[PDB]
C-alpha cells in the first residue's frame, strides 16, 4: 500500500520488520536492559545479545521486554541487535563436568577444553512430590568424628553448616569431599558410589583455586566438578550458580547415582538476589531483603530429596553454608534456612579460638534424621558418647570444684574431657568408619580416662596404624557386617589391651 | 505527564506554524512556584549556579538544570512571584 | 471468552479480552502450554484488560497466548471421597492413586457464617500436655495458636496433637500445609497409612478404596509459587466447611504455617501495583487474613477446631503477621528459643501464652488457682532475673530462694517426653491427665517436694516418675 | 486532559480558527486508515530504529505526495519533538470523537 | 445525594447493627425515622461545663484513684490479654441497677460497644455475657469485625459517635466504647495506601491525628441551655511491648483527659486488673 | 564523536549524542570551560542519552556544551617514570614538576586475573619487622587490615614496608590516598622526601629528575566529588598491575581509607536515584569491593 515510500527513504525498512525473533536494545543500566521487539520471547528464555553477552529474559511488558545480564553492564550497548537462542535458561550435565571447573553456565574456566552437552537440563525446574520420595535409610560418610557420630548427615538430607566467618566449614565441605576417595575407587558401582559438586559464590578465587590444588593433590576430582561465582562475577551469576549445580546433581539423582552438593555461602546468593531486586526498583523489606528469598532458598534446597525404589533410587544431599555476624542465628536469613532444612551444624568463635577444631558445637547441633542415617557399629558407640557429653554439659559448670565434688562428677568431668579432646581432627585427614569406631569404643571404655589430655592425639595416631597393620581383618568384618558383634568386640578389646601394654603413655 | 512545553497555549502557536523562537536564551517563563523553589520555561543558556531575575526585582539561584524545565531557588518570599511572571539572567 | 496475555511478571499475568470481562475471583486456563496452568483474577484496570495471580510457574509464557474463562472461582470437589487422599489447591490430586470421584464441588471463595449463626459454647480438649492443659487450655470448637521461631517445636507439638486427639476423635479432620517441608508431608501420610487414619487398599485392578478414612491432605508447599500457597487454606478450608455444614459433624482443621499464607501476599502486592505497608507487607494484611479466619468457627450446624501453627520472623513478635493473628484466636500458645535452649520441651513460654477458657466458670476454682498460682511463681521468678546475673543467689533473701527453687522446679516439670520425639530422644512418651497435672502443681507449690533435687523434674510426667528419679538419684 | 486530549484540543481550536475542519478531518482518517490497514505505518511510528531525521523526512514525504495542510504537519513535527507519534491514532480518534 | 448517614433514637437499644446501622441481630428491623451524619463539627467552647458528674465503673481503683467523670475521655491502654473488655464490660454492667431504680432519663447512662476488628465469637460472648445479666435494654452495639471491610472499621465508631449524640443533644447521658481504635486506624491506613496517597511514619498518613481528634472532641458535657446531656469515651488501645512511645499511643494519649494503663507483670503477680495507679491519672 | 549535554543535576549529568553512542565506564571530555572536566558514563537511557557522573565540579557548565568521547575509559599512564610523582584520578599530576612522559596508558577497570592464570602455592612476605613476621605474618597477593590512627607511628611503618620491601624483594610500591585530609598528603609529601623514600633532584633547565624511588602516589583529595573519590583506588591499581604483569615483580598497595572508598560508592548510587540498601549503603557494595580486592 505504501511500503515502498518506507523501503525508499529509510534505506532498510524491510529488515526491520521482523520483531517476533529479533529487538533491539533500548536502555541499560544496573544489570537491567530493555528491549524493543522478540514478541514471541518465552519468559525465562536465554537471549543472545550481538557481543556474545547473554541473559535471561525476565519480565514481559506489553511491549518491552525486561532482561538479566550475565555480565558486566559494558558488552551491551543502546542500539545492539538481540536474538532469540529458542530455549529456555538451561546447563548442560551429566559426565563431562567431571574434573571440570566450569562457571554458572556450564562454561570452562580452568583451560582444559570444551564440555560434552546431553539435552542441556533446565535450571529453575519444579522439584519432586510426596509420593516418589523416600525417607532417609543410609548414610553419607563425611569423615568427621563429631559428625558421623553425633550430628549424622544422612543421603537425602539438607543439613545446614551455619557459623561465623573464619570457623572451619569450607574444611568441613573439603573434607567430607576427601572422604569419598576409598570408598568410590572400591566399588567401580555407581549405585554406591557418591560424586559430589562444589558450588562457590561470592568467594575469593585464590580460596577456590587453594581447593581445587588440594583436591587434585589427593585425587578427589574423577567424582567432583566446581561452579564458581565469585566476587568479581556479577550478581545474576551468584543468583544463578546454586541452581545450576542443583541441576548438575539432579542427573545422578534421576539416574540413581548419588551426589552431594556444597553451597558456599547461600547467604550471598541471597545478597546477590538483593541487589537485582533493589535494582529493579522493588519495594524492600526487613533488612532490605525483599520476601521472594525465602521462594528463592526453598526452591534451591527442596531439590535436594530421596527419590523411591521406583523413581530410580537415586538421592541428592545439600550441604548449605551460612555466614552469621557474631553469632547471631535469630537473623532473617539464618531463620530462613533454619525452616527450610533438616538439620544444623553450628559453629563457635570460641572453641575455634581455644583450639578445639573443627569447632562443632553439639548441644546446639540437631539432626532430624539422627540414627537413621547411621550403622549399626556407630549407633552403639555414638548413643553412649553423645550421653555421656550431655552428662558433660550440664556439670561442667561447678569442674573448678571437683575436688569438693563427688567422685561421680569428676568421672563425669574425665570421660568428657577426653571425649572432647577425642573428637579433634587435623585439617584434611578424615576417617573411615570402621576406625572411627574403633576409636570411639576405646574412649567409651574408660581407656583414656586415665590417660593423659594431650596423649588423647598421638595415642589416637599410633592406635590407627596399630589397627591397619595386624587386624584388618576386624576392619572389613565391621565394613561388611555394619555390626560390632560379641567376637568382633572381644577381639577390638583384646587389641586395645595389647596397644596400651605395648606403648607407653604419661599416665 | 505533561511537559510546559506541552501546555495548551504554545501548541496553539507550533500547530498555527508561528516559529516566533526569537525569544533569546536570556529571557524565560515562569511555569510553576511552591516553598521556595520556582520552575522555569526557558533559559537555554544559563549556568549552573548563575543568578536570575524576576520581574519584581527578587533573584534566585539555578541549580536543577533539566531538558525541559529549570530549577531555581528564591532569595525571599514566594508571594512576589506567580506563575507567568518573566525570568532574565544576570 | 477467550483472551490474551499482554504481560507477564514472574507470578503474575495480564491478560486482555475482547467481548465481556470475567469477575474477579475468577478462574482462567491457559491452552497452549505443557501443565494446567491456572489464573485467578485479581483487578481490572482498563481497556478491557485484567490482572491475574498464577497458581504455578511462568516459564514458557508468551505475549500473545490464549486464555479461557472457565466462568466460575476455583472449584476444589468435596465429599467422604476426599478423605485418605491429597489433592493440591486446584483439586488436583498428588497422591498417585486415581482420579476423585466426588460429585459435588465448592468455590475456593466463600462469605463466612453471620452473627447470628454463631454458638460460643465452651469445652475443652484432652491434649496430654500439662502446660496447655494446666495454664492454656484448649477450647473445644475455638481457634488454637502456636506462635514460634524457627526451631522451636511447632511441627512436633502439632504431630503430638494429631496423635493424643485426631486418632481419639471418631469425627472427621483435615490438615493444611501451606509452605512447610515436603518431606514431613511425606512422613505424615506414612504415619497416617500406619495408625489406621487412612485406610488404603489397592483392588486388582490397580484401583484404591480409601473406605474408613478420616483424614483429608492439602499440600502447597515451599516448592510452590506464592499464588499456590495465598489459596491453599480457602482449599481446605472449603472441604471442612462441606462436613460442618452439610454433614454437621464436628472436624479438626491443622495448619502449618499460616503466616506463609501473608507471605505470598508480600511476594505479590509488590507485582500487583500496591503500596507496600510498615515492613514491606500488603495493606491488605489484615482482611486478607480475616476473611480466612472468620470461615473458621464452631456453628449451630457444627464445629471446626483449629490448630494454627504461626511462624515469628527473627523472633519478633511485633511484627505485623503475628500481631494481627493475635486478635483471631481463642487460646494461645507461645513458643521460646530461651527455654528451648535450657532442653526444656516444649519450649512453651507460660506466662505469654494464655486462654479464654481459663475462668473459673468453665474449669474449676482449684484448676483457676494452681494455674494462677503458677504464674505468679513464674513472674516473681523472672523479676529476679537481673539481680542473680550481676550479683548473685546469695544476696537473695531466704523467700526469694525458696521462689526461685520452686520456679525451676516447675519449670523442669512442666517439661513432657511426646512419643513422635522418639526417634532423636529416645525416651518413650508420657501422656498425662489433668488431675494428676494439678495434684502435682498444688504438691510443689505448698512444699512438698522441696526435699527433691531440680534434675529430677525434667522429663517425667507425673510425680511418682519423680519420685522415682530421685531414688535412683541418690545412689 | 489527557495528552491526546490536549493535542486534540488544540488542533480543534486552531482548525476551528484559521484554515478549515473538514481538510483536518479528512487528513485524520485517512491517516488513521492507513494506520490500521498498511501494517507498517504503525511499526514505523513504534520503532525506535527509526531517526528522528527520517521521521520527519518521511512525514514530509508525505505531506507533498497526499493532500495535506501545514497544521496537520506542525502537528506530526511536534508530535515527533516530544516523543508522541505512537498517539497519534488515539489523537485521531479524538479528532473524530469531537464528530 | 445522600452523605453517609446512620440512624438514631431507641430503636437501637437492645440490638446489635453495622457501621451502617443495618442490623444483624436477625431479629426484625432498625425502627428509627430520623438519621444523623457520621462525619460532624463537634460542639464549640461555649455550649459546654466543667464535669462534675461521675461515671460509676463499678471498679474499686478506678473509681477510687483513677476517677471518671461525665463528659470525660478517659483511654483503656494496654499490651494484649490484660484485662481492658473486661474492664469497659464491668462499666457497662454496673448500671443495671441505677437504672432500674429510676424513671428520670436524665440519670440513667446508656451505653454503646463499638467493636472494631474483632471477631463475631467475641461480639457474640459479649452479647451473651451483657444478655445474662440483663444489661442490653440500655446498649447497643456497633459490630464492624475483621472479614468486613476496611471502610465499615474506618466509619463505625464515627456511627456510634452520631448514635450517641442523640443521648448528649437530648438530655441523656452515653458512655461509648471502642474496642481497639488502633484497628480503626489500620483500617484507614489501608485505604489510604489503597487509594494511592503518600504514606508516612509506619506508613500510616499525616491524618491519623485528625481521625482520633475529629472522633473524640466530640465527647463533651453540655450546658444547661443545651439540655444538659453528656456523651463519655472509653477508648481501647493494645500497645506492642508495653511501648507507649509509638505512632498512635502517643497521640490518643496527648488528646484524651486521661489513662488507665495495664501491665502484664501485674496482671501474672495476682493484681487483677492490672492497673498501675503510677502511670494511670485522671 | 562529538554530543551535547542535555541536563545537569549537581554531579550528575546527562548527555545526547546523535549516533554510536559510548559504551560504559567510557570517558568524556568537556569542551568549552577551564577545569578539565572529565565525565564517567553509568547508565543508558533511551533518546541516545547516557548519563554520567562528573570527576570534578560542574559549575558553569551549560546545556548544548559540546562534549567529545574519548573512545576508551579513564587512561591513567604507567611506568616507572610515575615514581616519585603524585596524580589525580584522570591521571594528571598535582605536583607542580612538570608532566608524566610515559610511554604507555592503562585503564583503571581491568577484568581480574582469571582462574587460570593465578598461584595455587601461597607465601609469606619477608618484610624485616619482628612481631610481624612473628605473630601476623602477612602473605603475597593478600590484603592486610591495619587498625590504627594517628599518634601510632603508622607512617614510619608504611615507609619502612616501602624501603624494606624495594631493597630485599626488589619490588616498588604505591599509595593511594582515597579521600585524605590534604594537609596530611603535604606531610606524607614531605616525609617521603626526607627519608629518601622520594628523590626529587632539581635540574639545571628548572625541571626535576625524580631518579630512583619506591612509591608512587595517587591522591583523591577529600574536596573532590563523588565519581573521583570513588575512582581512586583503580588507578592506583592498575598503577600497580603494570608492575605486577610485565615488570613480574611483588609490589605493594596502600590504601587509606578503604571506608571512603565505600562512602563514595554510597553517595555516587544515591545520586543516581538507586534504592539504598539495609545502613544505606549501595546495593552494589560486594560486588564493587570485589571488582577492587579481586585485582
Ligand atoms: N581441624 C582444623 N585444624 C586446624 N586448622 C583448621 C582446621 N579446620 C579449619 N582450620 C583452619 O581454619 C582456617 C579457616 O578455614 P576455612 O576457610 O575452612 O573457614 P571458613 O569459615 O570457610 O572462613 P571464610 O569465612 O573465609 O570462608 C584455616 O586456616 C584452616 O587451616
Ligand atoms: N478482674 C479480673 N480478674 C480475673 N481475670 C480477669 C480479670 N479481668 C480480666 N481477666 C481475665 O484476662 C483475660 C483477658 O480478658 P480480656 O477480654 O479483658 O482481654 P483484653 O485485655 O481485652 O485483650 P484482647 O481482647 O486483645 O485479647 C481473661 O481470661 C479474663 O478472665
Ligand atoms: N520435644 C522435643 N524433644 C526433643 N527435641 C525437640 C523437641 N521438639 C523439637 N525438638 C527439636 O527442635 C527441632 C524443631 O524442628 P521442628 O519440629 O520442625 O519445629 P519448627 O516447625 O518450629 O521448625 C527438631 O529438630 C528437634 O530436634
Ligand atoms: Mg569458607
Ligand atoms: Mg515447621
Ligand atoms: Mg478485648
Amino acid at each position: 500500500e505504501m511500503s515502498r515510500l518506507l523501503e525508499e527513504r529509510i534505506a532498510g525498512w524491510k529488515t526491520q520488520t521482523s520483531t517476533e525473533e529479533v529487538g533491539r536494545v533500548v536502555s541499560v543500566g544496573d544489570g537491567i536492559a530493555r528491549l524493543f521487539g522478540l514478541e514471541g520471547v518465552q519468559a525465562g528464555e536465554l537471549v543472545e545479545f550481538q557481543n556474545g553477552m547473554t541473559g535471561m529474559a525476565l519480565n514481559l511488558e506489553t511491549d518491552n521486554v525486561g532482561v538479566v545480564i550475565f555480565g558486566d553492564d559494558r558488552s551491551v550497548l543502546e542500539g545492539d541487535s538481540v536474538k532469540r537462542t529458542g530455549r529456555i535458561v538451561d546447563v548442560p550435565i551429566g559426565p563431562g563436568l567431571l574434573g571440570r571447573v566450569v562457571d554458572a553456565l556450564g562454561n570452562p574456566i580452568d583451560g582444559k577444553g570444551p564440555i560434552p552437552a546431553k539435552e542441556r537440563r533446565r535450571v529453575e525446574l519444579k522439584a519432586p512430590g510426596i509420593i516418589p520420595r523416600k525417607s532417609v535409610h543410609e548414610p553419607m560418610m563425611t569423615g568427621l568424628k563429631c559428625v558421623d557420630a553425633l550430628v549424622p548427615v544422612g543421603r537425602g538430607q539438607r543439613e545446614l553448616i551455619i557459623g561465623d566467618r573464619q570457623t572451619g566449614k569450607t574444611a568441613v565441605a573439603v573434607d567430607a569431599i576427601i572422604n569419598q576417595k576409598e570408598i568410590n575407587d572400591s566399588t567401580d558401582d555407581e549405585s554406591k558410589k557418591l560424586y559430589c559438586i562444589y558450588v562457590a559464590v561470592g568467594q575469593k578465587r585464590s580460596t577456590v583455586a587453594q581447593i581445587v590444588k588440594a583436591l587434585e593433590q589427593r585425587d578427589a576430582m574423577k567424582y567432583t566438578t566446581v561452579v564458581a561465582a565469585t566476587a568479581s562475577e556479577a550478581a545474576p551469576l551468584q543468583f544463578l550458580a546454586p541452581y545450576s549445580g542443583c541441576a548438575m546433581g539432579e542427573w545422578f539423582r534421576d539416574s540413581g547415582r548419588h551426589c552431594v552438593i556444597i553451597y558456599d555461602d547461600l547467604s550471598k546468593q541471597a545478597t546477590a538476589y538483593r541487589q537485582m531486586s533493589l535494582l529493579l526498583r522493588r519495594p524492600p523489606g526487613r533488612e532490605a531483603y525483599p520476601g521472594d528469598v525465602f521462594y528463592l532458598h526453598s526452591r534451591l534446597l527442596e531439590r535436594a530429596a530421596k527419590m523411591g525404589d521406583k523413581s530410580g533410587g537415586g538421592s541428592l544431599t545439600a550441604l548449605p553454608v551460612i555466614e552469621t555476624q557474631a553469632g547471631d542465628v535469630s537473623a532473617y536469613i539464618p531463620t530462613n534456612v533454619i525452616s527450610i532444612t533438616d538439620g544444623q551444624i553450628f559453629l563457635e568463635t570460641e572453641l575455634f579460638y581455644k583450639g578445639i577444631r573443627p569447632a562443632i558445637n553439639v548441644g546446639l547441633s540437631v539432626s532430624r534424621v539422627g540414627s537413621a542415617a547411621q550403622v549399626k557399629a556407630m549407633k552403639q558407640v555414638a548413643g553412649t558418647m553423645k550421653l555421656e557429653l550431655a552428662q558433660y554439659r550440664e556439670v561442667a559448670a561447678f569442674a573448678q570444684f571437683g575436688s569438693d565434688l563427688d567422685a561421680s562428677t569428676r568421672q563425669l568431668l574425665t570421660r568428657g574431657t577426653a571425649l572432647t579432646e577425642l573428637l579433634k581432627q587435623r585439617q584434611y585427614s578424615p576417617m573411615k568408619n570402621s576406625v572411627q569406631v574403633c576409636v570411639l569404643y576405646c574412649g567409651v571404655k574408660g581407656y583414656l580416662d586415665p590417660l593423659d589430655p594431650k596423649e588423647i592425639s598421638r595415642f589416637e595416631s599410633l592406635f590407627i596404624d596399630y589397627i591397619n597393620a595386624n587386624h584388618q581383618d576386624i576392619l572389613k568384618t565391621i565394613e561388611t557386617e555394619k555390626e560390632l558383634s560379641e567376637k568382633t568386640e572381644a577381639k577390638l578389646r583384646a587389641a586395645v589391651d595389647e596397644f596400651v601394654a605395648m606403648n607407653e603413655f604419661k599416665k | 505527564k505533561i511537559s510546559p512545553s506541552e501546555m495548551s497555549r504554545l501548541l496553539e502557536e507550533r500547530i498555527a506554524g508561528w516559529k516566533t523562537q526569537t525569544s533569546t536564551e536570556e529571557v524565560g517563563r515562569v511555569v510553576s512556584v511552591g516553598d521556595g523553589i520556582a520552575r522555569l520555561f526557558g533559559l537555554e543558556g544559563v549556568q549552573a549556579g548563575e543568578l536570575v531575575e524576576f520581574q519584581n526585582g527578587m533573584t534566585g539561584m539555578a541549580l536543577n538544570l533539566e531538558t525541559d524545565n529549570v530549577g531555581v531557588v528564591i532569595f525571599g518570599d514566594d508571594r512576589s512571584v506567580l506563575e507567568g511572571d518573566s525570568v532574565k539572567r544576570t | 471468552n477467550h483472551g490474551r496475555i499482554t504481560q507477564v511478571i514472574g507470578a503474575v499475568v495480564d491478560v486482555h479480552f475482547d467481548e465481556q470481562l470475567p469477575p474477579i475471583l475468577n478462574s482462567l486456563e491457559v491452552q497452549g502450554h505443557t501443565n494446567r496452568l491456572v489464573l485467578e483474577v485479581a483487578q481490572h484496570l482498563g481497556e478491557n484488560t485484567v490482572r491475574t495471580i498464577a497458581m504455578d510457574a511462568t516459564e514458557g509464557l508468551v505475549r500473545g497466548q490464549k486464555v479461557v474463562d472457565t466462568g466460575a472461582p476455583i472449584q476444589v470437589p468435596v465429599g467422604v471421597e476426599t478423605l485418605g487422599r491429597i489433592m493440591n489447591v486446584i483439586g488436583e490430586p498428588v497422591d498417585e492413586c486415581g482420579p476423585v470421584p466426588a460429585k459435588k464441588t465448592y468455590s475456593i471463595h466463600r462469605a463466612a457464617p453471620l452473627f447470628a449463626d454463631q454458638s460460643t459454647e465452651p469445652g475443652l480438649l484432652q491434649t496430654g500436655i500439662k502446660v496447655v492443659d494446666l495454664l492454656a487450655p484448649y477450647a473445644k470448637g475455638g481457634k488454637i495458636g502456636l506462635f514460634g521461631g524457627a526451631g522451636v517445636g511447632k511441627t512436633v507439638l502439632i504431630m503430638e496433637l494429631i496423635n493424643n486427639v485426631a486418632n481419639k476423635h471418631g469425627g472427621f479432620s483435615v490438615f493444611a500445609g501451606v509452605g512447610e517441608r515436603t518431606r514431613e508431608g511425606n512422613d505424615l501420610y506414612h504415619e497416617m497409612m500406619t495408625t489406621g487414619v487412612i485406610k488404603r487398599k489397592k483392588l486388582e485392578d490397580g484401583k484404591f478404596d480409601f473406605t474408613g478414612s478420616k483424614a483429608a491432605l492439602v499440600y502447597g508447599q515451599m516448592n510452590e509459587p506464592p499464588g499456590a500457597r495465598a489459596r491453599v487454606a480457602l482449599t481446605a478450608l472449603s472441604v471442612a466447611e462441606y462436613f460442618r455444614d452439610e454433614q454437621g459433624q464436628d472436624v479438626l482443621l491443622f495448619i502449618d504455617n499460616i503466616y506463609r499464607f501473608t507471605q505470598a501476599g508480600s511476594e505479590v502486592s509488590a507485582l500487583l501495583g500496591r503500596i507496600p505497608s510498615a515492613v514491606g507487607y500488603q495493606p491488605t494484611l489484615a482482611t486478607d487474613l480475616g476473611q480466612l479466619q472468620e470461615r473458621i468457627t464452631t456453628t449451630k450446624k457444627g464445629s471446626i477446631t483449629s490448630v494454627q501453627a504461626v511462624y515469628v520472623p527473627a523472633d519478633d513478635l511485633t511484627d505485623p503477621a503475628p500481631a494481627t493473628t493475635f486478635a483471631h484466636l481463642d487460646a494461645t500458645t507461645v513458643l521460646s528459643r530461651q527455654i528451648a535452649e535450657l532442653g526444656i520441651y516444649p519450649a512453651v513460654d507460660p506466662l505469654d501464652s494464655t486462654s479464654r477458657m481459663l475462668a473459673p466458670e468453665i474449669v474449676g476454682q482449684e484448676h483457676y488457682d494452681t494455674a494462677r498460682a503458677t504464674q505468679k511463681l513464674l513472674q516473681d521468678y523472672k523479676s529476679l532475673q537481673d539481680i542473680i546475673a550481676i550479683l548473685g543467689m546469695d544476696e537473695l533473701s531466704e523467700e526469694d530462694k525458696l521462689v526461685v527453687s520452686r520456679a525451676r522446679k516447675i519449670q523442669r516439670f512442666l517439661s513432657q517426653p511426646f512419643t513422635v520425639a522418639e526417634v532423636f530422644t529416645g525416651k518413650p512418651g508420657r501422656f498425662v491427665e489433668l488431675p494428676e497435672t494439678i495434684k502435682s502443681a498444688q504438691t510443689i507449690l505448698r512444699g512438698e517436694c522441696d526435699d527433691l533435687p531440680e534434675m529430677a523434674f525434667y522429663m517425667c510426667g507425673g510425680l511418682e516418675e519423680v519420685r522415682s528419679k530421685a531414688v535412683k538419684m541418690a545412689q | 486532559q489527557t495528552l491526546e486530549g490536549r493535542y486534540a484540543s488544540a488542533l480543534f481550536r486552531v482548525a476551528k480558527k484559521k484554515n478549515q475542519l473538514e481538510k483536518v478531518y479528512g487528513d485524520l482518517e485517512s491517516v488513521r486508515n492507513a494506520l490500521k490497514d498498511s501494517s507498517e505505518f504503525r511499526l514505523f511510528v513504534d520503532s525506535p530504529a527509526v531517526s528522528v531525521q527520517q521521521k520527519l523526512d518521511v512525514l514530509r514525504q508525505l505531506v507533498n505526495r497526499y493532500k495535506f495542510d501545514p497544521l496537520t504537519g506542525n502537528l506530526l513535527t511536534t508530535l515527533v519533538e516530544n516523543k508522541r507519534l505512537p498517539m497519534l491514532a488515539r489523537v485521531a480518534d479524538a479528532f473524530d470523537a469531537m464528530y
